[PDB]
């Protein structure tokens, strides 16, 4: 199985280019895309080596980089121009899909704040038209900005099969808190570490989690509640890493309860004490879970790249993510009373209201029906 | 025979040759390399075979020992792995490059007696041994190996240090 990545807008190209640099250095791949002498299954993200990227001014600075051998602002303006080059960009994808052995999914890296955001919303719909059996995971990044943000939300709630949220307000606070930057090329260092760590169990094979659906099938309970948040602690026993991930200071998100948790421990930790820690974390009751259906916490180990110590990443599904949509929602209404049909905004405003209504009702003892 | 077999160890810049005195040829020859992960230490052919997952070191790259920690590992490998003998049970004759610093000679001696507890040992200049093998005690030897070449005038069994010349051109350079 293989996973084709797409990079849209200024953000997608930058965080994708930094994702590939980190992923090339994590492996034994020279900047000239040639394997150096110096186990890690790399057929999923690299093609025999060529990355399976589809990039869409910034391209020139990439081509002037040492990695050249590795390959307006409205939403309506970003939607229309994609329609006029509909056939163009798909030929690149159609040859890469059929040239691929057995396609699995489509990773999308884009910022929803505007030509790239508009182009993204267009492409997300067409992929549902052509390929019905391919997952679409989107590494969206949150910030007329309220308008564009909610429109793409209308597509991300019914088209994208999964979604991992990364908001700049939580990342910028971290850079000033634990990095003391006072830049885009600086916070992207953290975004690259989370992205590279997200697909760790795919490149280093283990007994479990050898496919992208294996990670997603546990967290997302119903096709509607497909939003996730992240947590990265080291900015050492396994009990220490679990307790530091469940603190609010580390999450990348600005009653409520958890639906499912996945922990990625990438160190050389002792794999015999991992089952012990899950016995004791349950006793302190550090996290509150859904009352309707059963839920648990998941811990998965891996191996760090020797060519480059314990780290940790936490993928969670918390209903407190509903607050982020509320801010965009409330920000939209204030502009709607202040200034060919303007009916698409009405439908998008309505459908996101149902998503928020699902979350607040997802925390009740009778979410069934 | 009352005496145990004596060992002969030729320390080469690229390949070490080891065996037993009296034999017509060395019993083992292996790369003068020690490797550690990028089993904790790899020496000889194995280090070469698994170089992909190791960082290689060449402790006697140009004929002169530069890292005694890894040279000690090469000698350990020589006795226990290649020859399968206990050094404390056999005298050991070691070879050295021409113009080998005096301090290095003392170091080799101390290591054999204190680290390997050899019952006896001796060190001879490589070029001199080659001359002996040809049935002579006088002559000039042109020794060209892997990482270094030397022209060594020898008279009556004694190398003449003032006339010895070193040429940093050998097999390695020719291969490249
Ligand atoms: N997280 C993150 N967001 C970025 C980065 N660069 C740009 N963005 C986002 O992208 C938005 C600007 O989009 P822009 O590049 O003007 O769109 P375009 O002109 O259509 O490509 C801003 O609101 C930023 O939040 C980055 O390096 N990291
Ligand atoms: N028949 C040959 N012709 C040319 N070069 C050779 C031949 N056999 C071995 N060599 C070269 O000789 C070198 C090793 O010789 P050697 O005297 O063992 O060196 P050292 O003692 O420094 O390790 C290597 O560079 C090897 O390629």
């Amino acid at each position: 199985r293989e996973i084709i990545t797409l990079q849209l807008g200024q953000c997608g190209n930058q965080i994708g280019f930094e994702f590939w640099k980190q992923l090339c250095a994590e492996h034994g791949i020279s900047p000239e895309g040639i394997v150096e002498e110096f186990t890690d299954r790399k057929d999923v993200f690299f093609y025999q080596y060529i990355p399976r990227a589809v990039l869409l001014r910034v391209i020139h600075s990439i081509l002037n980089s040492p990695y050249a051998k590795l390959y307006g602002n409205n939403w309506a303006s970003g939607f229309s121009q994609g329609e006029k080059i509909h056939e163009d960009i798909f030929d690149i994808i159609d040859r890469e899909a059929d040239g691929s052995d057995s396609l699995e999914g489509f990773v999308l890296c884009h910022s929803i704040a505007g030509t790239g955001s508009g182009l993204g919303s267009y492409l997300l719909e067409r992929l549902n038209d052509r390929y019905p059996k391919k997952l679409v995971q989107t590494y969206s990044v949150f910030p007329v900005q309220p308008y564009n943000s909610l429109l793409t939300l209308k597509r991300l709630t019914q088209n994208a099969d999964c979604l991992v949220v990364l908001d700049n307000t939580a990342l910028n606070r971290i850079a000033t808190d634990r990095l003391h930057i006072q830049s885009f090329s600086q916070i992207n260092q953290l975004v690259s570490t989370i992205m590279s760590a997200s697909t760790t169990t795919l490149r280093y094979p283990g007994y479990m989690n050898n496919d992208l659906i294996g990670l997603i099938a546990s967290l997302i309970p119903t096709p509607r509640l497909h939003f996730l948040m992240t947590g990265y602690t080291p900015l050492t026993t396994v009990l220490d890493v679990m307790r530091r991930l469940l603190q609010p200071k580390n999450v990348m998100v600005s009653n409520h309860c958890y639906i499912a948790i996945l922990n990625i421990i990438q160190g050389e930790v002792d794999p015999t004490q991992v089952h012990k820690s899950l016995q004791r974390i349950r006793e302190r009751k550090l996290a509150n879970f859904i009352p309707w259906g059963p839920a648990s916490i998941q811990v998965a180990l891996s191996r760090k790249s020797p060519y480059l110590r314990v780290s940790g990443l936490m993928m969670a599904n918390h209903t407190s993510i509903s607050s982020l949509f509320e801010r965009t929602c409330r920000q939209y209404d204030k502009l709607r009373k202040r200034e060919d049909n303007f009916d698409e905004m009405d439908t998008s405003r309505e459908i996101v209201q149902q998503l928020i209504d699902e979350y607040h009702a997802a925390t009740r003892p009778d979410y069934i029906s | 025979d009352e005496e145990v077999a004596a060992l002969v160890v030729d320390n080469g810049s690229g390949m070490c040759k080891a065996g037993f005195a009296g034999d017509d040829a060395p019993r083992a020859v292996f790369p003068s390399i020690v490797g550690r992960p990028r089993k904790d230490s790899y020496v000889g052919d194995e280090a070469q075979s698994k170089r992909g997952i190791l960082t290689l070191k060449y402790p006697i790259e140009h004929g002169i020992v530069t890292n005694w920690d890894d040279m000690e590992k090469i000698w350990h490998h020589t006795f226990y792995n290649e020859l399968r003998v206990a050094p404390e049970e056999h005298p050991v004759l070691l070879t050295e490059a021409p113009l080998n610093p005096k301090a290095n000679r003392e170091k080799m001696t101390q290591i054999m007696f204190e680290t390997f507890n050899t019952p006896a040992m001796y060190v001879a200049i490589q070029a001199v041994l080659s001359l002996y093998a040809s049935g002579r005690t006088t002559g000039i030897v042109l020794d060209s190996g892997d990482g270094v070449s030397h022209t060594v005038p020898i008279y009556e069994g004694y190398a003449l240090p003032h006339a010895i010349l070193r040429l940093d051109l050998a097999g390695r350079d020719l291969t490249d």
